[PDB]
């Protein structure tokens, strides 16, 4: 989630204040996928040291 | 003073009733001027037009 911060202002005395609600946002990282592979030989696994 | 935050437990509407929401209100004070004009320089590099 992202967002921003709120806007103050100055007001003077019995003045009314204005909403100042801010806006969100949101980021999205995706997950994904690597792979390796090699085959041998029987003999060969216990052969080679 | 310092910054102080309240929570408004109930707002209304245009017809002086409930409209379901709430509030946080905050409010700040403080303020600064210069008494000696004499003691600073400013460098103005003005464009003409």
């Amino acid at each position: 989630v992202s967002s921003a911060a709120v806007q103050w202002s100055w007001d003077a005395e019995f003045e009314e204040v204005s909403d100042d609600s801010p806006e969100f946002g949101q980021p999205e990282i995706p997950v994904k996928k690597a792979q390796g592979f090699v085959p041998i030989s029987i003999e060969a696994l216990q052969d080679e040291a | 003073i310092g910054m102080t935050v309240e929570f408004i437990p109930h707002l209304f509407g245009t017809n002086r009733r409930p409209n379901g929401s709430r509030g946080w209100f905050a409010y700040y004070r403080m303020g600064a001027d210069v008494v000696n004009p004499n003691a600073f320089r400013l460098l103005n590099v003005e464009t003409a037009s």
